[PDB]
RNA sequence: CGGUCCGGCCGGGAACUCAAAGGAGACUGCCAGUGAUAAACUGGAGGAAGGUGGGGAUGACGUCAAGUCAUCAUGGCCCUUACGACCAGGGCUACACACGUGCUACAAUGGCGCAUACAAAGAGAAGCGACCUCGCGAGAGCAAGCGGACCUCAUAAAGUGCGUCGUAGUCCGGAUUGGAGUCUGCAACUCGACUCCAUGAAGUCGGAAUCGCUAGUAAUCGUGGAUCAGAAUGCCACGGUG
């Protein structure tokens, strides 16, 4: 009776599935704490579960693709809230507030013609 | 601390204290400590004697110091006693590698020199 | 550098002229424009006028001359100071 | 089994040709497997559009290559005559691989 | 800018402690994008403040702050043939700003070995009450004060 | 550009057709380690008695309407100004200005 | 030194490519060097033909050349007779089986190429501009063209300094990208230089 | 699920990611307040997205007799046994100096060594070129597979973990120069790139002055491509951290 989100990222994709457990985390075949080297990476994946109380109420499978720590993080947090709005819907109404159920739609700008970067222009000389 | 004819610092390691001879770098101070069975991160402190004399036999195998600066500067009076491009640019205090001299010849050029 | 393996590079034309000034035994300068030949071992005592993009200028081959080329003993550019 | 590629430019010229083919063997043969799409090739261009000298003005143009793959699993022997003397339009370029 | 003041956004919390405060202050610190090293300078040199001290690392951060937190800062204005010094008034979102801000660059301009030395040596001197960080406090406050006719 | 200039063109594209099966039998010999060196270098003095014209690096890619050598794309065999009257004409089918 | 071409613009819209065949890297470039050179054959001898639009498209090997003209009756002559004449030296030049279309070209007084080009011809057995100008307009307008404008440019009756002038009836929105916007351009070479003519002709909004 | 050589691997399955094709979606559309019942503005409500959602393309009449006759085209002038054409070699890379734009640095938020994790977007047939072997190495040999969501370029690095240096012109920095080499290519002297050993300049954050940038931005980190036999710190693109 798995329940199932995806989450989405800067160029992240995470596929969450929720089964009722004791809250074991299991990324890619590896445990939170090995896959994220990271401890802000484990608070955001574990924000939501106590936004709501349920670190032991529910196992966790995940599969991630595409991205760093931060994405692969931001569509972990992503897929969670939307699984559990799957699993209850009653959430909705903190997740919101929490700013969790918004994607994030901050991609990577283009660079442009002219410019070294998007936005950074080159150097200007009158003379 | 004395090998080769020179004085090497105690307190450094020995792959760097051997750094101090000119002609050996990190690359062939690894392969004297290699032969001489050394560990690289213990120091020149703590040394036997008997270590210092396998150390100074691995550094006798190559060419050092005196040898060396004497075999470059025949070398560079190869060059200049020909007469080769490569010798009027070492005689004329250019740059040798077919580098740029209307920009950025500093080096072998030193510092600017003022029109006065 | 070049690969060992291609051997060293003379112009054929070259090293007719040397077999023959070789044979003959003769000191005459060889008016040359291979700039780019490897100077062989065979060509110590000859005087060969190297060009130089202007004229051809006389070098006399010595023994240190032979893991060389031609155009290092012929300068291209005259420079002699700005002021 | 008949494995098919197409690829074009325009993509309802693709589409079209793509379920024509289907609807072809459907009718004649039999198990067409589906019209897959692949990924699309973007070959992208960037060129200085003035003659002398502009280095920051360019054009960027681009070539979309649209991709088909169509798999035929039950070859008749109708099935393949009938769709190789059935011809497309030009910009599809069809490359069938038996097997 | 010219239209608008702006409505600013979101700082997520320590992971440790949950401030939102000590998040601004890597954020103040952190250089190239490299967060993970700042994390690991500040909960060093937090780490050996409270040992320093016996406090909690946040309670102790917050009194270095407190001590550093300048109330009136000046402008120049420049109305006439010279220059004005107009004290001001700071928001506590500045005063906090500058304050971590001038703790950073004197923990950057201190000559220990390691910038967890020289933050946690400079937190424990702005919590003592001394040190450069509070020295540009007190020279904003003189100015203050010198200035103070103008308003 | 001129029409010398593309009459040179064309004459190392003719001898780099031509003589291309034999540089390559002598390349082979050359670059073969199991081979007399008495032959490597009958070799190379063979390939340097070659015309220097025969090889495919001393030609350049020319603009194939107007000779510039300069500019060129190798997929469309043109410059970037024909490349770009071309595609404002529709002649070049697929493309068009992209944005992304 | 400003405006985007209109065509180019608008060819994935309402604008479709004037060569419309697939190939690889290894045989692109040379099917459009063949299309370069069978465009420019047939301009040369269609000249005095009112041709508007030459269309290639290969399929299976076999270049197909659809001719868009006013009046195909002096390009045809008799059916396949001036037409097969020129299929064979098309066939001689692609180095493929030619075959050649013909579309007749409704209206010409509503096709940028021919406008431009009778404008062209005008000038060059000296006319004045603005006349050649005001008749295109008028009769565009006329055929019932929704916005035409015209635009000559340089040595205009002989003088030293160049200048250009434009004509505008109806509206014309270049930026509009769903407009049917017919451009193009001629040149005539007068023996005080060369005059050049741009052409916009709007129909009408597609509603994709 | 069932089975395993634990590798989606293999039967399989089509949900999921993804791939495209089509469509929906946001419109001040709604609620309240203001406003001149107008325009509109402010707020919140939902919602993935809220007021131009973000980015691009798109550049009016005209200006600078701006630029380009060396892309091309062209009026006119000039040369026509030369101002045209062929070849070798040289040069466009010079060097008392001055400027612009960049790259690497002056270190400890770091250098080194070992181990280890996460990308996107691209190119490929006279091409990309596995595996295996030799070589310290650049590379070499044999040689599969691939016109390519299949194969190759191609291990992402910064990161993290441990140890190390311990403030020095340093285990920073890497210029310069000597020697030995590889590859491309008829051919690397002038005048290529790369590798190895050695060498180890200046430089310890930059005067007056001045530039860029408002969010996935700057900053920093690597990747790819075009051109191209070979030859980028440039250019055009890509994602990471932020
Ligand atoms: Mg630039
Ligand atoms: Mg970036
Ligand atoms: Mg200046
Ligand atoms: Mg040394
Ligand atoms: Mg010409
Ligand atoms: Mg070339
Ligand atoms: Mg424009
Ligand atoms: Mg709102
Ligand atoms: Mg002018
Ligand atoms: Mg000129
Ligand atoms: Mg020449
Ligand atoms: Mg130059
Ligand atoms: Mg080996
Ligand atoms: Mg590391
Ligand atoms: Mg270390
Ligand atoms: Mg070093
Ligand atoms: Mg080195
Ligand atoms: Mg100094
Ligand atoms: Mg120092
Ligand atoms: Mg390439
Ligand atoms: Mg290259």
């Amino acid at each position: 009776n798995q329940y199932y989100g995806t989450g989405r990222r800067k160029s992240s994709a995470a596929r969450v599935f929720i089964k009722p457990g004791n809250g074991k985390i299991v990324i890619n075949q590896r445990s939170l704490e090995q896959y994220f080297g990271r401890e802000t990476a484990r608070m955001v994946v574990r924000q939501p579960l106590e936004l709501v109380d349920m670190v032991e109420k529910l196992d966790l499978y995940i599969t991630v693709k595409g991205g760093g720590i931060s994405g692969q993080a931001g569509a972990i947090r992503h897929g969670i809230t939307r699984a559990l709005m799957e699993y209850d819907e009653s959430l909705r109404s903190e997740l919101r507030k929490a700013g969790f159920v918004t994607r994030d739609a901050r991609q990577v700008e283009r660079k442009k013609v002219g410019l070294r970067k998007a936005r950074r222009r080159p150097q200007f000389s009158k003379r | 601390a004395r090998i080769a004819g020179i004085n090497i610092p105690d307190h450094k390691h020995a792959v760097i204290a051997l750094t101090s001879i000119y002609g050996v770098g990190k690359t062939r101070s690894k392969a004297i400590l290699a032969a001489a069975g050394i560990a690289e991160d213990v120091k020149i402190s703590e040394l036997s004697e008997g270590q210092i004399d396998t150390l100074r036999d691995e550094v006798a195998k190559f060419v050092v110091e005196g040898d060396l600066r004497r075999e470059i500067s025949m070398s560079i009076k190869r060059l200049m006693d020909l007469g080769c491009y490569r010798g009027l640019r070492h005689r004329r205090g250019l740059p040798v590698r077919g580098q740029r001299t209307k920009t950025n010849a500093r080096t072998r050029k030193g510092p600017r020199k003022p029109i006065k | 550098p070049r690969s060992l393996k291609k051997g060293p590079f003379i112009d054929l034309h070259l090293l007719k002229k040397v077999e023959k000034a070789v044979e003959s035994g003769d000191k005459k300068p060889l008016r040359t424009w291979s700039r780019r030949s490897t100077i062989f071992p065979n060509m110590i005592g000859l005087t060969i006028a190297v060009h130089n993009g202007r004229q051809h200028v006389p070098v006399f081959v010595t023994d240190e001359m032979v893991g060389h080329k031609l155009g290092e003993f012929a300068p291209t550019r005259t420079y002699r100071g700005h002021a | 089994r008949i494995r098919i590629r197409l690829k074009a430019f325009d993509h309802r010229l693709i589409d079209q040709a793509t379920a024509e083919i289907v609807e072809t063997a459907k009718r004649t043969g039999a198990q067409v497997r589906g019209p897959i799409p692949l990924p699309t090739r973007k070959e992208r261009f960037t060129v200085l559009i003035s003659p002398h000298v502009n280095k920051d003005a360019r054009d960027q143009y681009e070539i979309r290559t649209h991709l088909r793959l169509v798999d035929i699993v039950e070859p008749t022997e109708k099935t393949v005559d009938a769709l190789m003397r059935l011809d497309l339009a030009a910009g599809v370029d069809v490359q069938i691989s038996l097997g | 800018p010219r239209r608008r003041v702006i409505g600013q956004r979101k700082i997520l919390p320590d992971p440790k402690f949950g401030s939102e405060l000590l998040a601004k202050f890597v954020n103040i610190l952190m250089v190239d994008g490299k967060k993970s090293t700042a994390e690991s300078i500040v909960y060093s040199a937090l780490e050996t403040l409270a040992q320093r001290s016996g406090k909690s690392e946040l309670e102790a951060f917050e009194v270095a702050l407190e001590n550093v937190r300048p109330t009136v800062e000046v402008k120049s204005r420049r109305v006439g043939g010279s220059t004005y010094q107009v004290p001001v008034e700071v928001r506590p979102v500045r005063r906090n700003a500058l304050a971590m801000r001038w703790i950073v660059e004197a923990a950057r301009k201190r000559g220990d070995k390691s910038m967890a030395l020289r933050l946690a040596n400079e937190l424990s001197d702005a919590a003592e009450n001394k040190g450069t960080a509070v020295k540009k406090r007190e020279d904003v406050h003189r100015m203050a004060e010198a200035n103070k006719a103008f308003a | 550009a001129k029409q010398s200039m593309k009459a040179r063109e064309v004459k190392r594209v003719a001898l780099a057709d031509k003589y291309f099966a034999k540089r390559a039998e002598l390349k082979a010999i050359i670059s073969d380690v199991n081979a007399s060196d008495e032959d490597r270098w009958n070799a190379v003095l063979k390939l340097q008695t070659l015309p220097r014209d025969s090889s495919p690096s001393r030609q350049r890619n020319r603009c194939r309407q107007t000779g510039r050598p300069h500019g060129f794309l190798r997929k469309f065999g043109l410059s970037r100004i024909k490349v770009r009257e071309a595609a404002m004409r529709g002649e070049i089918p697929g493309l068009k200005k992209a944005s992304w | 030194g400003q405006k985007v071409h209109p065509n180019g613009i608008r060819l994935g819209i309402v604008k479709p490519w004037n060569s419309t065949w697939f190939a690889n890297t290894k045989e692109f470039a040379d099917n459009l060097d063949s299309d370069f050179k069978v465009r420019q054959y047939l301009t040369k001898e269609l000249a005095k033909a009112s041709v508007s639009r030459i269309v290639i498209e290969r399929p299976a090997k076999s270049i197909r050349v659809t001719i868009h003209t006013a009046r195909p009756g002096i390009v045809i002559g008799k059916k396949g007779e001036d037409v097969e004449k020129l299929r064979k030296v098309v066939a001689d030049i692609a180095g493929v089986p030619a075959q050649i279309n013909i579309a007749e070209v409704r209206k010409p007084e509503l096709d940028a190429k021919l406008v431009a080009d009778s404008i062209t011809s005008q000038l060059e057995r000296r006319v004045m501009f603005r006349r050649a100008m005001k008749r295109a307009v008028q009769n565009a307008m006329r055929l019932g063209a929704k916005g035409i404008k015209v635009e000559v440019s340089g040595r205009l009756g002989g003088a030293e300094i160049a200048r250009t002038e434009w004509y505008r009836e109806g509206r014309v929105p270049l930026h509009t990208l769903r407009a049917d916007i017919d451009y193009n351009t001629s040149e005539a070479h007068t023996t005080y230089g060369v005059i050049g003519v741009k052409v916009w002709i709007f129909k009408g909004e597609i509603l994709g």
